[PDB]
């Protein structure tokens, strides 16, 4: 994975790829790797596959059940401390590496969790296996005071670093950004530049191509 | 890989499968796992496809350099016997070789010796050799006699390796068959599995696990 | 170790060590081979200038290469142990390697090739 | 079998229009200890020619003595030693290819990472890397150890293809060359702020500069920073 | 003693125009011994479709676990679970193991009976969820799948057209596997009928 | 890490780099390693990041609901909830903790937890990787009762050199004062401090 | 514990088991019979560590009959091998499992038909017309595969056994000292004494 | 502990036509996740119409290429410049393979061209000198992915007539090279898209008796 | 390889050496002669490691061959067992060792006497009225020092050894295909082809 996150005037942007490994095998093309704890708290992951999913969903239930409680939007820090404490409590065996960002009656809010516990602040972070190549272009490009637009292209840029210079990154670009007042936009898909050429040949068989023993209906109904 | 051959009253048969593997992963279904030496002596491979495929190679240029200093083909025995003596100068190196050698000569008569990569030298009527020998084994066991035709010889052998085949996972793809006679060696042909076993099914009414 | 070309070619193109050898064993005790339909013989000369000699203990001219060939000698006899010791070992080595003894033809060629290394090899005669 | 005792950390470098571009800073790591620093990591052969040496610095020496020597040999009963049979970057690279090879075969690696850096008689840039295994690639811009996973990136924005390269000058290739060695600076734990640049152009030739320093760095951004989650003071 | 390669075993699944297809082999074995050639590791829950490879007493076991569950949930329900429904109940089911997990990989088919949309999931043996819009492999020739699903594979193809393009993609992949093959069966599924058809595969 | 805390005529002050490592990568390199416990009691925290964090997260709360009872607890008392937990803890733990604090009555006081969970009071302490090449300069350098800015010059110099030859510190020097007065955050940049 | 074989014919199912007991190099007895009664017409064999195998065995025979006694009823050997497989698949995951492969030959009376079921220690079950465990598969497989015919009769059935034991006997390393025949079918099980 | 060997990663292919053969490989030269070179060619032309390619560990690889390359130069000054025949070459190769039996070349080797009778041929080696002639050979990080295609789109392996009831199979036929270089396209992309370590570019080379000739194709790039 | 006797009687003495070559799960050979003679009075029967048991005895027998045709005189039984013990521990100290274990039967025609010697991979020499190696000893030896007398028939010691086949064959984990049994006394060596 490489995922990023970049703090900016009025609010926060989180930005990932969609790619999906299994070993050396690309399992899912277009996999989401922003996750919604809260509607203006939201979650990018990396890691287990499994586990990014499972404690972001956890925290996300509790969190609800919170804001509910509090009759309060819930808060940044809060899903911060709860899965710090949770990812502490299993000692490193959750691998989750997240990057929780969003806004809330505090203001905005930027923060990278990892697997063990530890939590960071920042105005840039990256997290990942082509986080690496992803801080290259933030260390380059970053500035204070960076606006909407000039974030999500940051953002962006530096998934794509990940996208082209890392094995472990690949396909698209999701981002979602989070401004204060307004509704957080998640924007699916936000670039696509690695699609399928046409094939060279239709592989569409012949009909019966396909030797067969046996055919018997199925009884799906009561 | 499975590998046979057995002595019976017309000669010796020799059957073997042609997959290789790595693993799990079938490389191929079209490996000759039987080296012709020459027109009289045959050689079978099962374990490591370069140690077996280079050192029986190399036996055939052994056997020829025989008969030009000799002016006389090489004896079975001697010719395993050259094998055998140079796996045994490499025994702990880690070389993977089950092999058989196979054929005739005047003195001897029909012959065959197994030899293996830890030095084992066997003279002997039937042998099973690789990882599916055991299903090889069960059917040509209980189906031999030394009574047998040239036809129903070649069709045990044929049915023995088939047998192997279907249950062992590391054996499959075609069977090739030898007859080897006063005469020398005669092919039998490839016999791909794809089709042989369900040919075999119908006519013989066997594999009734399978789904017919 | 000692280098020298013995054994080496004259103008008229001989090479004398070899031919100086062959007297050698036209000085030595006669020998003789005669073969039958069904056998073959061995006979060997004695010289009668030694007496009071020991005929049990005394080295046999004929050896036994194996228990099925034989060998004789005229010439040097501290020379003709050298050829059948060697003889002998190959004899058994052939044994080993090839499941059967040797043929009269193998055993002979073996011997006539080590006599044959001793007339173009360094530092021997 | 070795195991590296003083390092040295990342060589980057790049190819532009005219020639090639070449830097690796002037530290000697012992573990986590920065023990010296004076300590140039790119070494010159002839006036077309550099090589950047990642790894460990003994092994490091022992490789500028071949070079040295190389030299010298190629000068022996050699009218035209500084003319048509001057040393090529391919040769020196090759050479070198050879016995990082050869020691990797005999289980006596010289531990390290190297990029040799020049220009051919016919203009032609060379860029070609070699390791303690034998490995070797070619590429508009190469680098070793952090710098493969940082400044590659950084300089493939630069010349991310073949026909990039006519489109890259010098001043261009030099800055991207500077930026990531700052980027470096920031986040390499055994890296040092000094550090040299080399560029070997086909027209002006060999230019080697000693004692740069990173500068024009963010800090100040730092001090709004606190806690590490909760905390406001 | 690697458990997801012990029994072998595959199952693939794909959509079409209005319909999905899943298929899997037949054999279980322990390791070099073939055992079983009946072996089928597809079941289905009302409509929804669940193919299952690994280790085949976790298979059987999870199997027994979704109908059990599957049950309990038509009787409150009050209505048949749907493929979107029915993968997170896996997903929940998988992870609750996280730490002694069922070494599985389960593969969702279906078509939604509400909106009649084609639906397939896939899942690692910890249950992490992986939605396709075309394809899901699974098993010990995963690889030798990804690669034929990848080539061979259009969208929209026609029930009739689907079915030759999975079952190429399996009985090639299952030959290039020893511990995969030893038969094979195909379920189409359309919207109102399921045809399920067992392929002539070599039997080696 | 490089870590201090040095006491002084007014009070006491921490001082800590700003390095966070990954092996050689540098995960964070503006982190901050003065954590507040109390309004006047923070600690300096080296060794694991999730360890030192989840300890000081739990000595906030204990001395929280301390406050909340008995009032404003002493430094020595902040002291010993770090050592229950880092000694009671010691097998799963790997944390160097030095915490520092400001009373009226005691003034300026420094206790440094190593990682057995021993805990030892002191004039001044240092800690973490880059601490072992300034053992040397602190020993000759530091006396009883120094001034504001002699202290600050004393840790700058300290941690430039530390810095300077550990690895695994770097970054900016952050500082924090805890005296009558108040609490004042100080930071100094690497082209400032490298050429000192 | 070594050799237990299986084979289902047209009306009955017959099991064929080892009777060596060998630990170390001693063979302590001969004469062992290496299988349960779990009701009149369910038969289960098994193999495998060294007291685990009858453990397990008596085990589940007293919860069959103790089923039985409580609802007056025989259970099907299919309702049998799922309760076995299950009882196998829990303790797989147990802090120590019951290495015990095993088995389970009957005859359901509802369906007049013969059963067997192969389940190894991990809870694997497979309904098969004939089964081994151990190393004896690899030589009775194939052969079963070329002479097995599934509406051959039980004396059929035990000439088929009698060549599987033939071929064990010559190929086979260790001395297994023959084997204990049972055959179970509409009338219950019964033994073959002279085999 | 000092480990002598790496993954280059990378693929090749080979497929052989009646009058012709094709060896591919794609250009991608990779360490664990990081790419060292998007064009780094591992297909090399031998000289007697014979093409070469030994993927795995690059450094083995180039090692062998160069000491066949050697070989071929010698067979020609010691046999009066005589051609040497593919079935010459192979043998020649596993000689070189087995010669490091005990410390073997970590590469996959595949050489083609024509046989003696004009007829296109491809040969295939494990590391350690077990050479086989087909029809078709995937060697490489994505073998597993690509050569199951091969055996049904080449070898026509699992078709049948249809109609015929699974009784008569689909006849054995040579591919055209336009025909081949569509299969070798199409599956060098299907890798691309499931494969991490294949990418960047694809290079063909092809054999007739008129000589060899080269196509290049560009591949994705994350 | 695997089971070796050995009985020296009054006249003669008595070697049987089992016929199964094992390898695997699988018998490869069950009529296999695991002796070579070294002389016409000297027989030595050998057992371990495959390839290095028929290497060695092959390498010895070859030796005692050559000294025969060198002095047309064959050697002791004493002088042979002493040559075949120093090649095992000039063998054990090597880069690879033969691992194989030996017994050497033969009459003296000197001595009039038989010898039967014992010599395990060590180079272990021992002469002894009865021996035997592997764990075949751990069952004959106690039933030896029970019913063997010096004084018996060569009939005898075959009733003997029939014994102690009987016990091997009740006891024993392997089958090992029954024996081979050669006897070496005055008039040579002679195998007993029906046991
Ligand atoms: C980049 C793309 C680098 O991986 C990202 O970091 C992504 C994170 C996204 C998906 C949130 N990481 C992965 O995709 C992750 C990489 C990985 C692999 C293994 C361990 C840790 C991280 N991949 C996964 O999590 C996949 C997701 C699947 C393909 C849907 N899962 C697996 O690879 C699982 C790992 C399960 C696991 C168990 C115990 C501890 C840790 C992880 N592996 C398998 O399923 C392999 N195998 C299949 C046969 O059954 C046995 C297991
Ligand atoms: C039956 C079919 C299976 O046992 C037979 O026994 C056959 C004998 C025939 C081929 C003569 N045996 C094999 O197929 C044999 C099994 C085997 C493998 C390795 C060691 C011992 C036995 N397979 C091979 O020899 C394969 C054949 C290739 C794939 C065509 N070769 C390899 O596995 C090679 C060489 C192995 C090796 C031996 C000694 C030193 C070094 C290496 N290994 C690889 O190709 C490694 N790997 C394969 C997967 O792709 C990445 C590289
Ligand atoms: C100086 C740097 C050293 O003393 C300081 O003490 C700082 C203290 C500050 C940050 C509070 N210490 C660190 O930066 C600390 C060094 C360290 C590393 C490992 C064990 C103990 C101390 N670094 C960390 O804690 C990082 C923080 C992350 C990057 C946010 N974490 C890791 O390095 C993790 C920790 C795993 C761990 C091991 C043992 C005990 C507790 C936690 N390590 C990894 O992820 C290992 N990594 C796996 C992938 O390959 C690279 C290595
Ligand atoms: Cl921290
Ligand atoms: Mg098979
Ligand atoms: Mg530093
Ligand atoms: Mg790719």
């Amino acid at each position: 994975t490489t995922i990023v996150g970049v703090k900016f005037n009025n609010g926060v942007v989180i930005a990932a790829d969609t790619r999906s490994t299994q070993g050396p095998i690309v399992a899912d093309k277009n996999c989401a790797k922003l996750h919604r704890i809260s509607p203006k708290i939201w979650c990018a992951g990396a890691g287990t596959a499994a586990d990014t999913e499972a404690v972001t969903q956890l925290i996300g239930s509790n969190i609800e059940l919170h804001s509910l409680y509090t009759s309060r939007e819930p808060r940044v820090v809060s899903a911060l401390q709860m899965l710090k404490q949770h990812l502490f409590k299993y000692q490193g065996h959750i691998g989750a590496y997240l990057i929780v960002a969003g806004v809330d009656p505090t203001g905005s809010h930027l923060f990278s969790i990892h697997a063990h516990g530890s939590t960071d602040v920042g105005y840039y972070l990256s997290l990942g296996s082509g986080s690496l190549a992803a801080m290259a272009v933030l260390e380059s490009h970053w500035k204070q005071d960076l606006t909407k637009e000039e974030a999500i292209k940051l953002a962006s840029d530096a998934i794509q670093a990940g996208i082209w210079n890392d094995l472990g990154s690949g396909s698209n670009v999701d981002v979602c950004v989070m401004e204060i007042g307004k509704d957080a936009e998640y924007l699916r898909n936000y670039l696509t530049p690695n699609v399928r050429e046409e094939k060279q040949k239709s592989y569409k068989f012949p009909r019966g191509t396909t030797a067969v023993l046996k055919e018997s209906i199925v009884n799906i109904c009561d | 890989t499975t590998t046979l051959a057995f002595r019976f009253q017309g000669g010796i048969i020799v059957a073997v499968d042609s997959r290789a593997t790595a693993g799990n992963w079938v490389a191929s279904q079209t490996v000759k796992k039987v080296i012709e030496i020459n027109p009289f002596l045959l050689g079978t491979a099962a374990g490591g496809a370069a140690d077996c495929q280079f050192w029986e190679t190399w036996l055939g240029s052994q056997c020829r350099l025989h008969e030009l200093r000799e002016k006389e083909r090489i004896s079975v025995a001697a010719a395993s016997k050259i094998l055998s003596n140079l796996v045994y100068q490499y025994k702990g190196a880690g070389l993977s070789m089950g092999t058989m050698i196979c054929g005739y000569t005047r003195k001897e008569g029909p012959t065959i010796y197994y030899v293996d990569s830890d030095g084992t030298r066997l003279k002997g009527d039937i042998f099973c050799v690789g990882s599916g020998q055991t299903f090889a084994y069960g059917v040509l066991d209980s189906n031999y006699k030394w009574d047998l035709s040239v036809e129903d010889a070649l069709y045990l052998g044929k049915r023995s390796i088939l047998a192997a085949a279907h249950r062992d996972a590391y054996s499959g793809g075609s069977v090739n068959l030898y007859h080897v006679t006063e005469d020398g060696w005669i092919y039998h042909g490839n016999h791909d599995v794809g089709e042989l076993f369900w040919k075999v099914k119908e006519e013989e009414g066997s594999f009734n696990n399978v789904i017919g | 170790g000692y280098d020298r070309a013995l054994s080496i070619f004259s103008p008229d193109g001989h090479i004398f060590q070899v031919e100086y050898a062959l007297e050698a064993v036209k000085r030595g005790t006669c020998a003789v081979g005669v073969k039958g339909k069904n056998c073959v013989v061995l006979g060997c000369e004695r010289r009668s200038t030694l007496k009071l000699q020991d005929t049990r203990i005394t080295p046999s001219k004929v050896s036994k290469i194996d228990s099925h060939v034989v060998l004789s000698f005229s010439g040097l006899n501290a020379d003709s142990r050298i050829l059948i010791e060697k003889a002998r070992v190959e004899a058994q080595s052939h044994r080993l390697t090839l499941e059967d003894p040797v043929t009269v033809e193998y055993l002979t060629r073996y011997v006539a090739g080590v006599q044959q290394r001793y007339t173009q090899s360094g530092g021997v005669r | 079998t070795q195991q590296p005792i003083v390092t040295g950390t990342s060589v980057i470098s790049m190819k532009y229009d005219n020639g090639v571009i070449i830097a690796a800073d002037n530290l000697g790591s012992y573990g986590s200890l920065l023990r010296f620093n004076g300590v140039e990591r790119l070494i010159p052969v002839g006036d077309n020619t550099v090589v950047g040496i990642s790894g460990d610095i003994s092994d490091m020496q022992h490789i500028e003595r071949l070079l040295k020597d190389l030299v010298t040999e190629n000068a022996y009963d050699n009218p035209l030693a500084d003319a048509e049979e001057a040393l090529e970057p391919s040769y020196i690279f090759e050479y070198l290819a050879t016995v990082m090879y050869q020691r990797r075969s005999k289980m006596n690696p010289l531990w390290n990472a190297i990029i040799v850096a020049g220009v051919q008689s016919n203009g032609d840039q060379f860029l070609r890397y070699v390791n303690l295994l034998g490995v070797t690639y070619s590429s508009p811009t190469l680098a070793t150890g952090f710098g493969a996973h940082m400044a590659n990136p950084l300089l493939r924005k630069v010349v991310d293809r073949e026909s990039d390269i006519p489109k890259t000058t010098v001043q261009v290739a030099e800055e991207a060359i500077v930026n990531a060695m700052r980027v470096l600076y920031y986040r390499d734990a055994r890296s040092s702020r000094n550090f040299s640049l080399a560029i070997i152009d086909k027209n002006t030739g060999l230019t080697f500069k000693k004692n740069l320093q990173v500068e024009n760095m963010k800090w100040d951004f730092a001090k709004d920073i606190k806690g590490y989650g909760t905390q406001k003071i | 003693s690697d458990p997801s390669s012990i029994n072998g075993g595959i199952v693939v699944a794909m959509t079409g125009k209005d319909c999905v297809a899943i298929a899997c082999d037949l054999r279980l074995g322990s390791q070099s011994l073939g055992v079983s050639n009946k072996f089928e590791k597809i079941f289905h829950y009302g409509h929804v479709f669940l193919g299952i490879t690994g280790l085949a007493t976790d298979v059987t076991t999870l199997n027994e676990m979704f109908r059990y569950k599957t049950n309990l949930y038509k009787l409150k329900e009050e209505r048949a679970i749907e493929p979107e429904t029915f993968t997170q109940l896996v997903s929940s089911s998988l992870y609750e193991r996280r730490f002694g997990p069922y070494f599985v990989g389960p593969v969702v088919a279906g078509i939604n009976s509400k909106s009649g949309k084609p639906f397939i999931a896939g899942f690692d043996l910890i249950g992490c969820i992986d939605e396709a819009k075309d394809f899901i492999v699974s098993g010990t020739a995963s690889d030798q799948l990804f690669g034929m699903c990848e080539s061979l594979y259009e969208p929209n193809l026609e029930p009739e057209d689907l079915f030759e393009t999975i079952s190429q993609a399996l009985l090639n992949a299952a030959d290039r596997d020893a511990l995969s093959g030893w038969g094979a069966v195909v379920y189409i599924i359309k919207k109102d009928e399921v045809v399920k058809r067992y392929l002539k595969m070599r039997q080696d | 890490t490089s870590i201090m805390a040095v006491t002084f005529k007014d009070g006491v002050i921490l001082g800590a780099d700003s390095r966070t490592t990954t092996g050689a990568y540098i995960a964070n390199r503006v982190t901050d390693k003065l954590t507040r416990v109390h309004d006047k009691i923070w600690c300096c925290r080296s060794g694991s990041a999730a360890d030192t964090q989840a300890i000081a997260d739990i000595v906030q709360y204990h001395l929280e609901l301390y406050t909340s009872q008995y009032g404003t607890p002493s430094t020595e008392t902040a002291a010993s909830v770090f050592k229950e937990l880092c000694y009671e803890n010691k097998d799963n733990l790997t944390a160097g903790i030095i915490v520092a604090g400001y009373d009226d009555k005691n003034k300026g006081e420094v206790y440094t937890i190593p990682l057995g969970g021993s805990v030892h009071k002191l004039p001044y302490a240092i800690a973490g990787s880059g601490s072992t090449f300034i053992y040397g300069y602190c020993d000759k350098n530091f006396r009883e009762n120094m001034s504001k800015e002699e202290t600050v010059d004393f840790i700058k110099h300290s941690l430039s050199q530390a810095i300077k030859w550990d690895g695994s510190s770097g970054g900016v020097i952050r500082m924090v004062v805890l005296t009558a007065a108040g609490v004042e955050r100080l930071i100094f940049y690497p082209d400032e401090y490298e050429q000192l | 514990m070594d050799i237990i074989l299986g084979i289902r014919v047209q009306d009955s199912v017959i099991l064929a088991s080892s009777k060596a007991v060998t630990r170390g190099i001693s063979v302590l007895k001969d004469s062992d019979d290496k299988t349960r009664q779990l009701s009149p017409h369910t038969l289960m064999s098994f193999a495998g560590e060294a007291g685990d195998t009858v453990q397990f065995a008596e085990y589940i025979q007293a919860n069959i009959q103790l089923y039985s006694i409580r609802e007056d009823y025989e259970l099907s050997p299919q309702a049998v091998s799922s309760f076995v497989r299950q009882e196998l698949a829990k303790s797989i995951r147990s802090r120590r499992p019951y290495q015990v492969n095993v088995l389970i030959g009957g005859y359901d009376k509802k369906k007049n038909k013969p059963e067997l079921y192969q389940i190894d220690y991990l809870g694997t079950k497979v309904e098969l017309p004939y089964g081994a465990h151990g190393y004896s598969g690899f030589y009775t497989f194939s052969l079963l595969d070329h002479h097995y015919r599934p509406d051959m009769t039980t004396e059929e059935g035990l000439d088929l056994l009698k060549l599987c034991v033939q071929e064990l006997e010559k190929r086979m390393p260790m001395d297994f000292k023959g084997v204990i025949v049972k055959i179970v079918d509409k009338d219950g099980i019964r033994q073959v004494d002279d085999f | 502990q000092f480990n002598p060997y790496g993954d280059n990663g990378g693929t090749i292919l080979g497929i052989a036509g009646e009058d012709f053969a094709v060896l591919a490989g794609d250009t991608r030269n990779i360490t664990d996740y990081s790419i060292n070179s998007r064009y780094e060619p591992k297909v090399f032309d031998c000289g007697d119409n014979i093409v070469m390619s030994a993927n795995g560990f690059a450094a083995d690889g180039d090692a062998l290429v160069k000491r066949f390359k050697n070989s071929v130069k010698w067979y020609h000054f010691d046999h009066n410049d005589k051609k040497l025949s593919i079935n010459s070459a192979a043998r020649n190769i596993q000689h070189l393979l087995y010669g490091k039996r005990f410390f073997p070349y970590y590469v996959h080797t595949i050489i083609a061209g024509l046989d003696e009778d004009g007829k296109g041929a491809v040969y295939s080696f494990d590391p350690v000198g077990s050479y086989e002639r087909e029809q078709c050979r995937a060697g490489g990080a994505a073998a597993s992915l690509i050569m199951p295609f091969l055996d049904n789109q080449v070898n026509f392996k699992n078709q049948y007539e249809p109609g015929t009831n699974g009784k008569v199979k689909k006849p054995l036929k040579y591919l055209s090279v336009e025909e081949v270089i569509k299969l070798v396209r199409d599956s060098f992309t299907s890798a691309t898209e499931r494969h991490i370590q294949v990418g960047d570019g694809l290079e063909i080379l092809i054999v007739t008796k008129d000589g060899v000739r080269k196509e290049f194709y560009e591949l994705k790039r994350d």
